[PDB]
């Protein structure tokens, strides 16, 4: 039906992790970076990937791109 | 006429947020806040 | 370390944001729905 | 023919100067813009290199 | 957020690797007087794609 219409249209649809994310502060010294996200209720509004998933994925993944790129810049200082 | 008009270049390094830029085809003559910018624009178009 | 030069780290964390994604089929995006009685979806 | 200096180093190349002017300079605001006093302190550093 | 000399303009060296001085002038400093510096770095507006700033705007 309609609702599962559009449930299968947000699912197939990706969504990036930009989409999501509000402002990203990043309070140095060590070193220290947040991200901000909205409430749930306009989270499913958008979407309907909850929030464990975001917790797993997000860790891992986001971790390991985010370990590359600044790798990317370390090897470019390097130069 | 410039700095006549109440626009003065800071010899002591300083800059602020709300002040912009005047110049003169290619010269730092000063700084200005951008109200000011406008109403400098209106008298010496008047002038001229 | 201290020694590595300072870093864009906004930027470098925005784009790791976009960077991620999450339930993506390998070269798919976009899906949406448009208006005949056979309703149909249009996928990117 | 093409030719590439960096900014940094004709800018203390003209005046004899204070990087603190440099800075001041640049980023005469508002103290601490972030965005613009991460750059200028990255650049800054890249010509002391 | 930054860290000069007052004797001459060498932008000294990041208090972290050992004591204060200026390359140049060689003025030395406590180094625990400006130690634990704040630094809170944003992200501009209006720079992410977005899904929600169509009905958060
Ligand atoms: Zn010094």
């Amino acid at each position: 039906s309609d609702k599962r219409a559009s449930a299968f249209c947000k699912e197939v649809n990706k969504l990036v992790l930009s989409e999501v994310v509000r402002q990203v502060r990043v309070t140095e010294k060590t070193y220290a970076i947040r991200l901000d996200l909205y409430s749930r209720d306009e989270y499913q509004d958008e979407y309907g990937v909850l929030q464990e998933e975001i917790e797993s994925t997000f860790s891992n993944r986001f971790l390991k791109i985010l370990n590359r790129i600044i790798k990317s810049y370390l090897a470019k200082s390097k130069q | 006429l410039l700095l006549s008009l109440g626009v003065d270049p800071p010899s002591v390094v300083g800059h602020e947020s709300g002040w912009g830029c005047v110049q003169l085809d290619g010269k730092i003559v000063g700084w200005c806040t951008y109200k000011l910018a406008k109403h400098v624009a209106d008298v010496l178009r008047l002038m001229k | 370390p201290i020694n590595t030069e300072k870093l864009l780290m906004v930027s470098l964390v925005e784009k790791a944001c976009s960077e991620t994604v999450i339930h993506e089929i390998p070269g798919i995006t976009r899906c949406f729905s448009k208006p005949d009685t056979v309703p149909k979806v249009i996928t990117e | 023919n093409e030719y590439l200096i960096p900014s940094m180093m004709i800018l203390k190349a003209l005046l004899e100067t204070s990087d603190k002017e440099i800075f001041e300079g640049i980023v005469g605001k508002d103290l601490g813009n972030t965005f613009l006093t991460d750059r200028v302190e990255l650049m800054l550093r890249a010509y002391k290199s | 957020s930054l860290i000069f000399c007052s004797e001459c303009g060498n932008l000294l060296e990041s208090t972290t690797a050992q004591w204060t001085t200026c390359d140049q002038c060689q003025s030395v400093y406590p180094s625990e007087q400006f130690a634990n510096l704040v630094v809170e770095t944003k992200s501009s507006a209006s720079a992410f794609p977005s899904a929600l700033k169509l009905k958060h705007s």
